[PDB]
């Protein structure tokens, strides 16, 4: 039932290395070790012997190439590349795809991924507290804005509103019914979710028959209110997300923060 | 293979008859036990509502669903590396927490089972029949066993009573919840809670849902309270051969106050119950854990405080040790109710001849 | 740090309680038996109080012979009390600018408004107030707040909602709802100036409004200066916090204990249940604060003062409290409720959950529940009541009489059924 998905794709945020058709997102050296290193030592220590990576049009044998040479790997890795994804489609396109592949419970993590964390204590967070969804925020620099804000409870720990500031209007807006129950909500500023998901087996009944996933981050955990209205058809457990916090340095790499990653392992 | 030795907190010079250890987060195991069982060894290392009888049967329901899950292989036979499989599980089991007896005769009659059935049959054949008999084994000697326990219970008990519990036991919970109900009285229910684990809440919580008028209080102020009650329920857990009762902490001393104060002690217990080992005083075999539960200041189990107390291995002798399972003395409870209906605990071992 | 100088609001809250409030002032009303002036005074003389000061006007006569008859007119008490006459019924910005004007606030001064019954020690307060104090100089006024009962899904009077600092602990907004009671609106717009000065914000409505204030001598200059403000909290707080003066901070106070302000009458109903169990730890009728008071505690929460008179073969329930000089006949269940000084009770009458004070005359062979009785007030023989049905001063309820759900009685012999007089709209009779 259980098993790990890897999400590659193309940068366009970055300003020099990813145009070139040689040379990938995935194989890139940030302090003289490659990226998908990491994701490799993560799901070594996490457990796992079936794991299935996701691939665009772009880059069919240089991940695969990669894989075997020099990468420690000793696992079987599935190696896909569906003709769907147009850029314009990133990775909800490629989860509705690729379904009757998953037996059980399913693990998403993207090739983006700098890691510093103990891994088998967040599988068995998922594993114990039963839900859907399992979210991850780390702490911003320290060292000598408008961006985006998270909303979460502390006592079960939960998660409730994630959207950021692009689209935003004029003023702040809460809904009644969404704070009335969950009566304590902390809004975070400086915390920033590292792309790490837990999912559950029940997912693969609404994704083929209602397309209304987006980025795999607005519309991806956003169905999940049992308020107002209640008119989508559940699969039976409440459709509840969870977040948990973390002090030490494990974040996500897309834009300017590249260069700073390098100065963080320099150290 | 599993981690072992190493414990925290001293050895102590004073009760030191069991192991004081384990494996909470998940580190260095064999890649072949089954999830459920993983599963259960997590949850029964930190439970707060489980006592004795819900263990059993979370224990069969777990295997119905590894021999649901087993596949007998083609060059093995399923008399080979089953019997294995089990010890691991159990010794795992124990590992995490000691078992109970009720476990213990689920284990004798599954390896029954084993020997009872020769490698000959058809494999889908074999399991589809052997976890209805389960079913209905769990059947009889739980659901409707408990059933007949509740009717026994409902004669004893007189029209408008109060009754002072102890503990989490699901037999009494259930028997509580039957007389609000269906027969509908002026049932007055007092529960009593410990340190360690927070049972009686979690019991008394469910009876307040239920709608019952519910007082909740705590061994320290006993002789306020029953200067009133009546039938004092306890919550077996095992009765040996002599006639002792063990159970669980707060439960001697309730048994001793009722006998001084008139009006006795009454305990329902299952025939699945009864062992053959036998003791006299709590210092025999206590189920002991680390005082790790103890560290937290009142009101709640997780609340997080910068207190007075934090150290135990630094300190110069500091024994903040407690225990779990403990013995009420023979004479001082009057009935059980089984699923051979009656009988004092003086009789004791007429069911274990009986079979 | 010493010599501090108290105001009460009173005549803020009357009408709010609906039959009552007629001829007889808000705070005179006893909780337990006792007026609740007394709890507030109490909790004056722990806070350590040097000079207290009363806002009468509105039934001011019979607060001022209170004071006369009280326990602090006496030379030896470490408050005195001066009272402060208004004209009838104002808001509170304009009794503000009239002490402003008359000029006795000095450094520090305590502003309550309604009557608060709380086990909280205050010295704690005050010292984190005065090093908030000390951190910048522009800082005005501070806010008490307490932990609600996990969900506040019956508290539909009180919606506030708190936005609060983690590091500091400054309010940022003041929100009122209907949401459960009318499904109508669901939206709250908050300003967007004080985000990255705050950073860590937490929105809060599982906290219950206290109403009780430390305050600067900058506060009466600014109801002055600014006279268009009228409230203390849903438009005044909101204001200091939406740069009216640039710099400027206001204190939120939160405290793991009980502390309820007393509003509504269900609100009085629940603070009641609280006190009669042991909620308030030093707040309990045993201790006996008023002198003249003898309870007297036994077990299962039962509360009784000395010359209890009651019959043989009588069951008493829990959490219930009766006064002195007090008859009860046979056949009687006291379940869940408060029966005053000088009580006769008739016979074979059953109460839950219900509500009588002082002297008060109860008819043979009649069940009460969930409903309130006032003062000098009497019960006729065959009587049967609902839930929440509030019973008015010297209502003589006569014989054979059934009354429904929330049927409020008037306490002056005006829109509403049942009157004072005889036959209460059973057969019209009334001034």
């Amino acid at each position: 039932s259980i098993q790990a998905f890897v999400f590659c794709g193309k940068g366009s945020n970055l300003a020099p290395m990813q145009h070139s058709t040689r040379l990938p997102k995935a194989l890139l050296p940030i302090g003289n070790r490659p990226m998908i290193e990491y994701v490799l030592d993560w799901c070594d220590q996490a457990d796992f012997k079936e794991i299935s990576v996701v691939a665009p049009v772009d880059e069919i044998e240089l991940i695969e190439s990669g894989l075997t040479s020099f990468l420690n790997s000793n696992h079987s890795h599935h190696l896909q590349d569906p003709k769907k994804i147009n850029f314009i489609s990133t990775g909800e396109s490629l989860q509705k795809e690729l379904l009757p592949r998953i037996n059980g419970d399913f693990v998403i993590l993207p090739c983006d991924f700098v890691t510093d964390i103990p891994p088998q204590v967040l599988v068995d967070q998922f594993r114990n507290r039963d839900d859907n969804n399992l979210a991850m925020t780390i702490y911003y620099k320290n060292s000598l804005k408008q961006q985006q804000f998270f909303t979460v409870y502390s006592e079960i720990l939960l998660d409730v509103y994630s959207q950021r500031d692009v689209t935003k209007t004029k003023y702040l807006q809460i809904r009644s019914h969404l704070l009335w129950n969950y009566p304590n909500l902390t809004v975070s500023t400086k915390l920033l979710n590292s792309f790490i998901y837990f999912c559950s087996f029940e997912l693969c009944q609404l994704l083929k028959l209602g397309p209304q996933s987006m980025s795999r981050q607005a519309s991806f955990k956003d169905p999940f209110t049992g308020n107002q209205q209640q008119q989508n058809p559940p699969t039976t457990i409440f459709i509840l997300p969870n977040e948990t916090l973390f002090i030490r340095a494990n974040n996500l790499n897309a834009y300017m923060d590249a260069n700073r990653f390098v100065l963080k392992i320099k150290s | 293979p599993g981690i072992s030795s190493v414990i925290p907190t001293v050895l102590e010079q004073s009760f030191d008859n069991s192991s004081l250890i384990s494996v909470k987060e998940l580190l260095l195991n064999k890649d072949l036990i089954h999830p459920s069982i993983l599963l259960l060894t997590s949850h029964l290392a930190h439970y707060k509502i489980v006592g004795s009888i819900p263990r059993c049967i979370a224990m069969l329901e777990v295997f119905q669903i590894v021999i649901k899950d087993y596949q007998t292989p083609k060059g093995t036979t399923l008399s080979r590396n089953l019997t294995s499989y089990l010890s691991h599980q159990i010794d795992l089991l124990k590992k995490a927490r000691p078992l109970s007896v009720t476990m213990g005769n689920a284990i004798r009659w599954l390896k029954q089972e084993i020997s009872l059935i020769d490698p000959s049959t058809p494999d889908k054949a074999a399991k589809k029949d052997l976890c209805e008999k389960i079913g209905q084994f769990a059947k009889e000697k739980i659901e409707l066993a408990d059933q007949l326990i509740i009717d026994n219970a409902s004669t004893q008990i007189e029209e408008s009573t109060t009754i002072v519990t102890y503990g989490s036991s699901k037999v009494l919970t259930e028997l509580l919840l039957h007389n609000a109900i269906s027969l509908k009285k002026n049932i007055k229910v007092i529960v009593v809670d410990s340190r360690p684990l927070f049972e009686g809440r979690k019991m008394a919580e469910t009876l307040r849902n239920a709608g019952v008028n519910v007082m909740y209080a705590l061994i320290t102020s006993l002789d306020t309270i029953f200067n009133d009650v009546d039938y004092v329920f306890l919550g077996a857990h095992s009765i040996l051969s002599n006639g002792f009762l063990y159970s669980r902490a707060g439960t001697a001393m309730l048994a001793m106050s009722a006998k001084r104060r008139n009006i006795p002690v009454l305990v329902c217990c299952e025939s699945l119950k009864f062992s053959q080992r036998v003791q006299l005083d709590s210092v025999t075999f206590n189920e002991l854990a680390d005082p790790n539960d103890l560290v937290n200041i009142d009101y709640e189990n997780p609340v997080e405080r910068r207190g007075n107390k934090g150290a135990l291995l630094n300190q110069f002798i500091k024994e903040r040790k407690f225990e779990k399972k403990k013995l009420a003395m023979e004479n001082k409870p009057k009935g059980n109710k089984i699923g051979g209906k009656k009988g004092s605990e003086g009789e004791s071992k007429d069911a274990s001849n009986e079979e | 740090e010493d010599r501090l100088q108290a105001v009460v609001l009173t005549d803020s809250y009357e009408t709010r309680f609906m039959p009552l409030t007629a001829v007889k002032p808000r705070c005179l009303l006893p909780l337990a038996n006792v007026p609740l002036i007394e709890y507030t005074l109490e909790f004056l003389a722990k806070a350590g109080v040097h000079e207290v000061f009363l806002i009468c006007s509105s039934h001011a006569n019979q607060i001022n012979d209170y004071i006369e008859n009280s326990k602090w007119n006496l030379p030896w008490s470490p408050f005195k009390i001066t009272t402060i006459m208004s004209p009838e019924a104002r808001c509170t910005g304009d009794v503000m600018r009239d002490l402003d004007n008359r000029g006795i606030i000095t450094g520090d001064f305590i502003l309550v408004s309604g009557d608060v019954l709380t086990n909280i020690d205050f010295s704690k307060m005050l010292e984190f107030h005065k090093k908030m104090h000390l951190q910048d100089k522009d800082h005005i006024s501070t806010m008490c707040l307490s932990k609600a009962s996990t969900y506040p899904k019956t508290r539909t009077i009180e919606p506030a909602a708190f936005v609060l600092d983690k590091s500091t602990s400054r309010c940022i907004y003041y929100q009122d709802l209907p949401l459960p009671s009318s499904r109508e609106k669901t939206s709250i717009q908050i300003d967007p100036e004080l985000l990255d000065n705050v950073d860590e914000f937490v929105i809060r409505n599982d906290l219950i409004d206290c109403r009780i204030d430390i305050c600067t001598s900058h506060v009466p200059l600014i109801f002055q200066e600014n006279f268009d403000y009228q409230s203390l909290r849903t438009d005044f707080v909101k204001g200091v916090i939406s740069s009216d003066i640039l710099g400027k901070h206001i204190y939120a106070y939160l405290t793991d204990e009980y502390a309820v302000r007393v509003e509504s009458w269900q609100t009085y109903d629940t603070i009641s249940q609280d006190f009669l169990g042991r909620w308030c730890y030093p707040l309990v009728l045993d201790s006996n604060i008023q002198d003249d008071q003898t309870y007297s505690y036994e077990s299962r929460h039962i509360y009784k003062e000395k010359d209890v008179v009651l019959a043989q073969s009588c069951k008493i329930g829990k959490c219930t409290a009766i006064g002195s000089g007090t008859k009860i006949g046979e056949g009687t269940k006291i379940e869940n409720s408060v029966i005053g000084r000088n009580c006769q009770i008739g016979e074979n009458i059953r109460i839950k959950n219900s509500f009588i004070w002082d002297d008060c005359i109860i008819g043979n062979n009649s069940i009460i529940d969930h409903s309130l009785i006032a003062s000098n007030a009497t019960l006729g023989s065959n009587v049967r009541l609902n839930d929440g049905c509030i019973i008015g001063f010297n209502v003589k309820i006569d014989d054979n009489m059934d009354l429904d759900r929330n049927t409020k009685i008037s306490a002056s012999p005006q829109d509403l059924d049942d009157q004072t007089l005889a036959v209460s709209i059973v057969g019209d009779k009334g001034v």
